[PDB]
């Protein structure tokens, strides 16, 4: 008998945080729109028909959804009990008839200012402008990192001669998905490494990269991210894709959550 | 949220009509039954009485 | 779940999903009517002002 | 097991493929209000993935 | 490019309406007949009782 | 100005007919429910007297 009034309580409790996960997965859906909109918004300001008043514009509105951001993670709550603003740590629900067979549920910050949220930006001190084209001899770019797995990396690319800065950043775009490479007004090639696959700070080697100078690693978030600039724009578009990253991967470990909650009710009603 | 919220509300205050009319029923049988049990029980007293004789 | 007679999440998710359609349905009539894609900056503020500019 | 008076398990097993039932038909309304297959990760987590991607 | 990749969500995101409401259609009939077996088992304790006493 | 104050009373004054519909057939299957237990209950004072004399 004990083993059965338990296992109804415990077929509740997991229904509880079938509901929670399902509660902190919405506002999560929530913020993921949001995200896509703001990088939206960035795409659009970094376009070159933009004047200083049209990136003043869409900065006011992806400041109003970074606030919005701000508000769901902060305000999102079961029962009182806050979800993703960070308060909430891995939680035991029982889900068995006797003590010791609980199953931990971790939900992490949302806040737009989370680590999670952005990367490393790495500016070229040396700009170039319409008429710099890769030479002969210094057209090799060596990143030297490693992965969230903790393996070391070292992408060589070989940018080919006669390339612009935009067509040097679009090729390095091309041939790999570690960091993200852009340009801004004053031809300076921009890279961004996401808080999800990259550890630590990028070493550069290579001839490109002596001729570009790349300068010191600064910590970018969502909260920091700001479109009133060609290079602003182009960097918040990076960030708002690690950001959307880092989500979508919260909400899949919500959803495996989900799912073998259910496969423990089934049994359990069993 | 307001959705997920009442989804979850349900789960601990709303009635589950089927398992509540199950045991509604259960308790009317059982009810019945020893209704019945007492009356039979209640022919005690007369078998004591059939003692005299 | 379990047949309850209180609270109807299915109901819940068809009336927000219609409320959805049909805040799309008036935006799609409203820019129809005016055949501005703009009519608003709740659609595109930075688009307005250029817009307004030009 | 015999002539049994005060539990009912064939009722237990009516009730809990009813409730599977009832998932089963909420998760199809709500697939059908909203159009599309794939409104929460436990419906398919790498198909969110990729269709937030794409 | 824009066109291919609509396409190609669809293909993954998108719900099939005709699989859909079969489905639907196929899980109310399983949920009646769920309702009816329930109904039917709940007479069990009554035969127990209608049985004797 | 006129319409944005039209827009405005609606989301105050005017009724959501979904919502109300749905709020109405609740109450009209709790009420039915209340009726058919209310039944069923009153068949409890009679139970109480067939059990003896």
């Amino acid at each position: 008998n004990v083993q059965s009034r338990g296992l109804d309580v415990a077929v509740r409790n997991a229904n509880d945080g079938i509901s929670i996960a399902q509660t902190a997965e919405g506002a999560m859906n929530e913020t993921t729109n949001i995200l896509q909109r703001m990088r939206d918004l960035s795409l659009q300001s970094a376009n070159g028909s933009n004047s200083k008043s049209e990136r003043v514009a869409i900065q006011e509105e992806i400041t109003a959804l970074n606030d919005e951001l701000n508000r769901i993670a902060e305000t999102t709550s079961f029962g009182g009990n806050k979800l993703l603003n960070g308060t909430f740590s891995t939680k035991s629900f029982q889900i068995g008839a006797d003590n010791g067979e609980a199953v931990m549920l971790t939900l992490k910050d949302m806040r737009s200012d989370n680590r999670m949220m952005g990367g490393t930006s790495y500016v070229a001190a040396e700009g170039k402008d319409k008429d710099w084209k890769v030479q002969a001899g210094a057209n090799d770019i060596t990143f030297t990192l490693k992965d969230i797995d903790g393996n070391d990396q070292t992408i060589t690319v070989n940018a080919k001669e006669g390339d612009d800065i935009e067509e040097v950043a679009t090729y390095i775009n091309g041939q790999t998905d570690m960091v993200k490479a852009s340009v801004n007004e004053k031809g300076q090639l921009q890279i961004f490494a996401g808080n999800n696959k990259v550890t630590g700070d990028v070493a550069f080697s290579g001839g490109l990269a002596g001729a570009l100078n790349m300068q010191a690693g600064t910590a970018e978030t969502v909260d920091t991210i700001d479109v009133t600039s060609v290079g602003g724009a182009q960097q918040s578009v990076a960030v708002i894709d690690s950001a959307l990253k880092y989500v979508d991967s919260h909400r899949a470990e919500l959803g495996a959550f989900q799912n073998r909650f259910n496969h423990a009710i089934s049994n359990l009603d069993n | 949220i307001n959705e997920n919220v009442n989804a979850s509300k349900s789960r601990i205050k709303d009635t589950d009509f089927a398992k509540e009319t199950t045991a509604l029923t259960k308790s009317q049988i059982l009810s019945q039954a020893s209704s019945s049990v007492l009356a039979q029980a209640k022919q005690a007293p007369n078998a004591a009485l059939s003692l005299l004789g | 779940m379990a047949v309850n007679v209180n609270t109807n999440v299915a109901a819940m998710t068809a009336q927000r999903y219609l409320t959805g359609a049909t805040n799309a349905q008036q935006t799609s009539m409203e820019r129809l009517s005016s055949g501005f894609k703009i009519n608003s900056a709740k659609d595109d503020a930075a688009g307005l002002q250029i817009s307004n500019r030009l």
